[PDB]
RNA sequence: AUUCUAUGAUUAGUGUGAACGAAAAUAGAGCAGCCUAUUAAAAUAAGUAAAAUGGCUUUAAAGCUGUUUGAAUAUUGUGGG
RNA sequence: UAGAUGUGCAUAGUUAAACCGAUCAUUAAAAUAAUGAAUAGUGUCUAAAGUUAGACCCGAAGCCUGGUGA
RNA sequence: AACAAAGCACUUUGCAAAAAGACGAUAAGUCUAAGUAUUGAGUGUGAUUUCUGCCCGAUGCCGGCUGGUUAACGAAUUUUCUAAAUUGAAAAAAAAUUUGGUUUCAGAGGAACCCCCGGUUAAUGGCGGCCUUAGCGUGAGGGUCCUAAGGUAGCGAAAUGC
RNA sequence: CUGAAAAUUUCCAGUGUAAAAGGUAAUCGAUAAGAUAUAAUUGAAACACCUUUAUUUUUCUAUCGUAUUAUUAAACCUUAAAUUAAGGAACAAUUGUUAGAAGACAGUUUAUGCGGGGCACAGGCCCCAUAAAGAGUAAAUGGGUGUGUCUAAAAUGUUUGCAAUUUUUUAUAGUAUAUAUCAAAUCAUCUUUAUGCUAUUCAUAGACCUUGGGUACAGUAUAAAAAUUAUAUAUGUAUUAAUUUACAUAUAUUUUUUCUAAGAAAUUAGGUAAGAUUUUGUUUAUAGAG
RNA sequence: CAGUCGCGUAAGCGGGGCAUAGGAUCACAAGAUACAAAAAGGAAAGAUCUUGGAUUUUUGGAAAAGCUACGCUAGGGAUAA
RNA sequence: GGCUGAGUAGCUCAAUGGUAGAGCAUACCGUUCAUAACGGUAUUGUCUGUGUUCGAUCCACAGCUCAGCCACCA
RNA sequence: AAUAUUUAUGU
C-alpha cells in the first residue's frame, strides 16, 4: 500500500571500509592466476536520489583504456621514454624488436599496430609486411598509424567510456587487473569527479549525493571502498606485479 | 494570478534591487540597471 | 528528537537490607520505583531511603549508586 | 540488500588470511610459475584445488611474489611447478622478462637466468595436501598463526551455516506444500475449466 | 529598613486604539535599631531556588501560583539580582 | 560665623536619531550646488480658555453585586 | 376549540456499593425508594368502534474496522545569540567546528468527534412529472424521465377554499 | 524503510516462471565418464558464475497497539472500627494538560441610505450630456455590453588595367599644407594558374580494343576547370615487401555554407534615430466568384 | 542640480505607455543604512530608506444573523395610516 | 503557496502493462402459418499534450476540468 | 429410478 519516493538508504556506521591499497591486496589474491587482461575492476556508486528524477547518461575518457576489445601495440624505440609512455597510454607488447619476433610467431595479442615515424626504418628491415598484410594490420600512409604523437592517436581510436545511471547505482568498469595502484587510483578520481560535475549541473531541486562506492572484480567480493589510499599495514608498501 | 512581481538582484553584491512584474509563463528578467551604491551601471538578475 | 522532552522521574535511591531476590544483594544501593519501596519494601523493613545524611554516616558518596540486577539469585 | 547482509558475505569470503596454506615465504623466493590443464583428467584435479583453495592465501601474506599460472587444453601434459626460490643470492638486479597468466599455453615456463638455480615440483594424481606440504617445507615458509578474532570469525560464521541450512529446509518445505497444494487444486478444478 | 504627603510624571514604557502608567532621586512628617531581638525566636534554612507547561501580575525581567520535574556552599568568587 | 541645600523654564540650533554645532540634515566619498530650519526670557495679578475630574442644570429604560419577602 | 385527563405508543433504567432522571459556588449527599423491567424517568398522542399506508436519501440517535484522519506524546531534524577552546586568518577581519548556557525550527507513528459501512419513522421529517390511449371527451393500458420514496386508506368549499 | 536468515519475480514464442544492469569464458565434477555455460534456436532484450540494486513473502529481532491473567503477595476503590474478610483491580476514580462537543447557558452584532417604512437594491473610479459661451454645479437624472486591465519589446580579405568613400595611426618632404602608409567603419565575392576533363596522335601483346607516353599555344579566348572534400566499408581489376598503391563499380557518411519557399508564419505595445504619411470605408472593373 | 547610461552626423531627446478608469496605517516578509544599545562588552527588540502580498469593495480602511401581536425608554412629528 | 482524487461509444457502465468491452436507443435481417416476444449484426472510441518501456486506458510529468481538504485572508 | 428455464395472440 504505502510507497516511498527516495531509494532505500542503509545506515553505513557499521560498514567495515577498506583503503584502496588494502582493498587491492584482497582482490589481487582472489584473482591469483586468472588472465590479467580479462579480469577487470568495477565500481557501484550508490546515489541518494528520487525515483521519478532524471538519470545520468554522460561518458568519460579515463586516463587508461579499460575496454580490451581493441588491443593496441606501438613499435617504438627500445628503452626510450616513449616506450614506457606507450604503457601509460595502455599499450601492450610495445617496443623495438619485442613484437617483431611475435609477428614471426604467428600469434598476435594486439588487435591493432602502430609504428612511430622514427621506427619506420626498422619495419622495412624486418620485412614482415608479407605476414601483416593478409591480416589487414600493415601500417601505411592511409592507415593513419604512422604518427609522431602517440597520445593523440590513442585518444582517437579508443574512444570513451559510457556510463548510464540505473535505478539507484551507476555501474562502469574503471580498471583492469593489470593496473598499478597509482594508475587505478587516478582512474577512479576521474570517474567520481566527472559524476560530481554532471550531478552538480544536473539540477539543484534535489541534488544527488554519493552514499557509498563499492569496488569489485569479475570474480571477487564487493567491498566498500574508503576514501583513504595508503595501506594501513605499515610493513606492506605499494607493490606492483602480475 | 497571471502576473508575478519579481525582484532583480544586483550582481555587484551591493544589496540594491529593482522590482518589476512579468507574466508567469515568461523567461526570467535580466537587465542592465544603475546601481546607486557604486554609482555605475551593472548587471541585475532575477532573484529566484 | 527535540530540544525539550517530557520530564520523568528516574526513581528513588535505596539501600537493601534483606537481600531481596531478583533485585540485589544485601547493602546494595540503586534506584527503584517509588511505588515498590513505598508500599512493599519500606513497611517490611527490606530497604531504607538513602538520604544525603545517610551517605555521610556510611562514608559512601553519591557515585556509589548501582543498578537493579534482575538476574540475581540468593 | 543491507550493509550487514553484505558484510557477512565478504567477511566470510575473506578467509584468504586463514589457517590452511598460509605462510610468509622467505625473502629468497621471487616468483612461481605453475602449469596444469583445464580438465581434471589424467591427474589434473590436485593442482587445481591448490590454485582455488591454498594458493590465493599465499598471495595475500606475500603480495610481492608474482604467481603466474598457465593453462593448456592438452591434458596429460607437464603438471609441474617452477618456484623461483633463488633471487640470485638475494641480489637486487632484476631479470627484465617474465610472462603473465593466460588460458592457452601462451606463457610457457621461462628458462632460469644466470643466478636462478631453481627447484621444481611435480604434481599429477597427487592430493593438494601433498603438494602443499612439499611446497611449505621446501620453500621454508613460516606459518602464520590466526589471532583470537580470526578464530572467532570461524566460530561465528560456523553458527550462521547452522541456522542458514536450518532455514533452507524450512522455506523449502513451506514452498513444497504450497507448490504441491496449488498443483493438486489446479489438477482438480481447472481440469473442468478445460470444458 | 518600613510607613505617610508632594515633586519626579498627561515621563520611561505598554497598548491596534481609547487609555493605563512606574522607579531612581529630591523635599517634608517621623526617625531606631537588632538576634543578649527588653520578652523571650535561628544550631543561618531543599522538594527550597529554578525549569517546562496552564494562569496572575507585568514591559519580555523580577514577583505570585496549580501540575510534572528539580540545584549549589561564601570575595581563596558559592548563590540571587 | 561660614559652607552647602531645595522641582522648574530660558540662554543654540539641527536630524528619525546621535556625532556634530552657528551651523545642522539629504546627496551610499566629500566638496557654498541646491533646499529647509536662527535672535528675550521668566514670575505674578485680572480675565477668557484647552484637558481630566459630576464639569452648565434637570430626566431614562436597563446592567451588576449584597440583602428582604411564600 | 386552549391545558389536563383515562387509554395508547416509543426511548431509557440490571440496582456490586451511583438504577436512570433531578438537585448540589460542588461535592459528600438527598428525592427517586426502605422501589427493582408488570419499577422509575422522559417524549408524543389523547376514552372506545373502524384504522394508522410509502420512504433511512437529508438531519438526529444507535452499532461497527487492530481502517482513514488524529491534539497531547513522540522516532528522525533544525536555528538565534553569547562565553571559552581549537582551527583558520595571522592585513584594517572575519568565518567555520566542538562544548556550556540561551533561544527557535521540526514530525514516521499516534485518540474520540469527523470521514466511511449498516440500522431505526407512534425519531425530527418527506410522501413528483411529462407523453400516449377503443373515434371527440374519459384512460382499464402502454412507454419514458426523475426521486430516498412519490399522498395509500379515509375525509373533502372544511375552524383548512385566494 | 529496525535489522538478520532464507526465499520470491509467468503475455506470445522461447529448453522455461528471463527481476534489472555491469564484468567475464569458461565453471563444477579427487583424478574416469558427465552434468553446466559460451555457441545454436526463439525473443525487443539470453541465461552459469561474481558484484551492487528492484518488487513481493515466511520466521527471528525491534518498535507500536489490543486482550487476558495474578496481586494480606497490604497500590487504589467499595462493603466493613476498618479484618491473615469478600469483590473489583492496575482498570476505575481524582488532579494537571490536550482535542472535540448541546443556544443547555452567557456577552454582543445584525448597520446606514431610500419622495414613510418593509422586501429588494446601493457604496471606489473613468467618458458624454443635463451645465445656463471661465471654472464649478444637484436629483433612485439621461446615456455605457465602461472599468481593479494589458505591456520588457523578440523568435596579400575585398575582383585583378592603374592615386575613386569616411575617420584615424605612422612616416617623408615641407612650414601650416601635400603624398604614401596603417587601423577601423560600410560589404561574407565565390579566388587551387592546373594536378582533372576533352580532342588528336604515336607506340602496343590485341581480335575494334588493351597498356604507357607524347602533342595542343589560347580574343571568335582555350583541352588548359560550370565548381575540384575526406573517408568507412564490400565486390572487382591491375599492382607491389606488404587490403602497398592506382582505378572502376555500387551504399552509408560527412565536406564545397551549394537546392525542403520564413524576403510563405508569429497581431509585442517602452527610450532614441531614420524612413513612409488616407492607412478605413465607399466606388469602377476583374477566371472560378454568388 | 549632482551621479552615469542609451540613441543620434548634429541639435538634442529619455525620471515608461496619445491623454482621461489600481486604497493608507499597523502588523508581517525580503534588502540596505550604522543612528541608539536600560551596569559594561555583544545581542535582542526598536529607528531611518527601498520593496512586496488587500472584492481592507460599507473601497479616509469593524472579524458580526434573526423574532417580538408580551415588549420597554428617550425623541420625532425633521418620514407614514 | 502546499497536497490528493478524478473523465473510457449517443446515453449509462465495465476493463491494470499486453484484445479496447458490455448493456440500452434507433435501424436491417432472421425465427413464426402470421403478429408480438426472442436471436444476430452495424457503428459513435480511453480528458489534452509530452516522456519512460519491446510494448501505456494502465506508469511519470504539465495542463483542461471536476473534487478533497490546505496557504494567505495586513 | 424423484428429474423440472421461458411458449402470449388468431373480426
Ligand atoms: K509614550
Ligand atoms: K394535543
Ligand atoms: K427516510
Ligand atoms: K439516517
Ligand atoms: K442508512
Ligand atoms: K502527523
Ligand atoms: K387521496
Ligand atoms: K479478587
Ligand atoms: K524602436
Ligand atoms: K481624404
Ligand atoms: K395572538
Ligand atoms: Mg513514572
Ligand atoms: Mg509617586
Ligand atoms: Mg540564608
Ligand atoms: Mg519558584
Ligand atoms: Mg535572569
Ligand atoms: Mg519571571
Ligand atoms: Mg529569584
Ligand atoms: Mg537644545
Ligand atoms: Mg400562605
Ligand atoms: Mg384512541
Ligand atoms: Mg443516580
Ligand atoms: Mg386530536
Ligand atoms: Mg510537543
Ligand atoms: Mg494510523
Ligand atoms: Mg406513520
Ligand atoms: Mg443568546
Ligand atoms: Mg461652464
Ligand atoms: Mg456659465
Ligand atoms: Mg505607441
Ligand atoms: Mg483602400
Ligand atoms: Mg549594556
Ligand atoms: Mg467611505
Ligand atoms: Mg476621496
Ligand atoms: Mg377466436
Amino acid at each position: 500500500k504505502k510507497q516511498y519516493k527516495f531509494f532505500k538508504s542503509w545506515d553505513l556506521t557499521g560498514q567495515q571500509q577498506f583503503s584502496l591499497c588494502d582493498a587491492m591486496r584482497y582482490l589481487r589474491a582472489v584473482e591469483v592466476g586468472q588472465p590479467p587482461l580479462s579480469v577487470k575492476y568495477e565500481v557501484h556508486v550508490k546515489l541518494r536520489t528520487k525515483k521519478n528524477g532524471p538519470v545520468v547518461r554522460d561518458r568519460v575518457r579515463l586516463p587508461t583504456p579499460v575496454k580490451t576489445d581493441t588491443r593496441i601495440a606501438v613499435i617504438c624505440p627500445e628503452g626510450s621514454a616513449l616506450q614506457e609512455e606507450a604503457k601509460n597510454l595502455g599499450a601492450v607488447m610495445a617496443g623495438e624488436e619485442t613484437l617483431f619476433e611475435a609477428i614471426r610467431s604467428g600469434n598476435f595479442p594486439f588487435n591493432k599496430l602502430l609504428c612511430h615515424t622514427e621506427s619506420e626504418g626498422a619495419l622495412r628491415k624486418a620485412n614482415v609486411g608479407k605476414l601483416l598484410g593478409p591480416k589487414g594490420l600493415m601500417p601505411s600512409g592511409k592507415t593513419k598509424t604512422i604518427t609522431n604523437n602517440l597520445e593523440a592517436t590513442f585518444r582517437d581510436m579508443i574512444g570513451m567510456d559510457e556510463y548510464r545511471e540505473r535505478n539507484g547505482v551507476v555501474r562502469m568498469a574503471v580498471g583492469q587487473l593489470g593496473f598499478t595502484p597509482k594508475q587505478l587510483a587516478e582512474n577512479i578520481r576521474v570517474f567520481m569527479a566527472k559524476i560530481k560535475s554532471d550531478i552538480g549541473k544536473l539540477d539543484d531541486t534535489t541534488p544527488k549525493m554519493v552514499e557509498e562506492v563499492v569496488l569489485s572484480t569479475t570474480h571477487g567480493p564487493g567491498m566498500s571502498l574508503n576514501a583513504e589510499f595508503a595501506p594501513t599495514d605499515d610493513k606492506i608498501k605499494p607493490e606492483d606485479l602480475e | 494570478s497571471r502576473i508575478i512581481n519579481v525582484r532583480l538582484i544586483s550582481m555587484a553584491m551591493t544589496g540594491y534591487f529593482y522590482t518589476f512584474t512579468r507574466p508567469r509563463t515568461s523567461l526570467p528578467m535580466s537587465m542592465l540597471k544603475y546601481d546607486p551604491i557604486v554609482r555605475r551601471k551593472v548587471l541585475f538578475l532575477e532573484q529566484k | 528528537a527535540s530540544h525539550r522532552m517530557r520530564l520523568q522521574d528516574q526513581g528513588v535511591v535505596v539501600r537493601l537490607l534483606e537481600d531481596i531476590p531478583k533485585f540485589g544483594r544485601k547493602h546494595a544501593i540503586f534506584r527503584i520505583e517509588r511505588g515498590r519501596m513505598r508500599n512493599e519494601w519500606f513497611p517490611k523493613n527490606k530497604a531504607e531511603y538513602m538520604t544525603p545524611a545517610r551517605f555521610q554516616e556510611l562514608g559512601l558518596t553519591r557515585d556509589a549508586i548501582g543498578e537493579v540486577d534482575r538476574s540475581f539469585v540468593i | 540488500v543491507g550493509v550487514i547482509r553484505r558484510l557477512n558475505v565478504v567477511r566470510e569470503l575473506l578467509n584468504i588470511r586463514a589457517g590452511p596454506g598460509a605462510a610468509l615465504l622467505p625473502k629468497e623466493v621471487t616468483k612461481v610459475h605453475m602449469q596444469f590443464a583445464h580438465r581434471i583428467e589424467e591427474g589434473h584435479m590436485g593442482p587445481r584445488k591448490f590454485w582455488r583453495e591454498n594458493l590465493p592465501k599465499l598471495k595475500y601474506w606475500n603480495p610481492a611474489v608474482p604467481m603466474v599460472i598457465n593453462r593448456t587444453t592438452d591434458q596429460k601434459g607437464p603438471a609441474v611447478m617452477t618456484i623461483y626460490f633463488r633471487d640470485d643470492k638475494d641480489a637486487k638486479p632484476s631479470s627484465t622478462p617474465f610472462p603473465t597468466s593466460s588460458a592457452d599455453g601462451s606463457s610457457p615456463a621461462p628458462k632460469p637466468a644466470q643466478g636462478e638455480r631453481i627447484v621444481t615440483i611435480d604434481m599429477k594424481n597427487r592430493n593438494s595436501s601433498v603438494i602443499l606440504k612439499e611446497f611449505l617445507d621446501k620453500t621454508g615458509a613460516v606459518a602464520v598463526q590466526p589471532t583470537a578474532k580470526d578464530e572467532e570469525e570461524f566460530r561465528e560464521f560456523e553458527d550462521l551455516h547452522r541456522r542458514s541450512e536450518i532455514d533452507r529446509e524450512r522455506i523449502r518445505k513451506m514452498n513444497d506444500a504450497k507448490k504441491r497444494e496449488k498443483a493438486m487444486l489446479a489438477k482438480a478444478m481447472s481440469d473442468a475449466q478445460s470444458i
